[PDB]
């Protein structure tokens, strides 16, 4: 949460990425993982199967 | 210099207990009838 300054460099020579871990998200196969061991969690999903006529 | 680790496997369906096919082996069968007997004043049907 701080603005940072470096002096004699160009924007091309810097790689910057946001970090936030206040919330989980789904284990999608189109987004990459964080850690190799891959600790995870679970969330029950609605609408179960049931019998009708 | 960057490597991706791809991984996948197979699991049984979520509703496999609600719809599936059972493979069996069938042996000697047992007859079991339901007969009605009538004589005189009796009127009954028995499971035998
Ligand atoms: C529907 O009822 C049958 C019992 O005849 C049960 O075995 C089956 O699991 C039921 N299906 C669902 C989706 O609850
Ligand atoms: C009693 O026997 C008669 C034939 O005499 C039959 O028509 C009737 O169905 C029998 N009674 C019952 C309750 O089934």
């Amino acid at each position: 949460n701080s603005d940072m300054t470096i002096n004699t460099c160009l924007i091309e020579q810097c790689h910057v990425s946001v970090t936030d871990h206040k919330k989980w998200q789904f284990n999608s196969p189109f987004v990459p993982r964080a850690d190799e061991p891959a600790r995870k969690g679970k969330v029950h999903i609605p609408f179960p199967l049931d019998n009708i006529t | 210099e960057n490597t991706q680790l791809s991984e996948a496997y197979v699991d049984r369906s979520d509703v496999c207990r609600h719809d599936h096919a059972s493979a069996y082996k069938a042996h000697t069968a047992s007859l079991k009838a339901k007969v009605r007997v009538m004589y005189g004043n009796v009127n009954q049907t028995v499971d035998v």
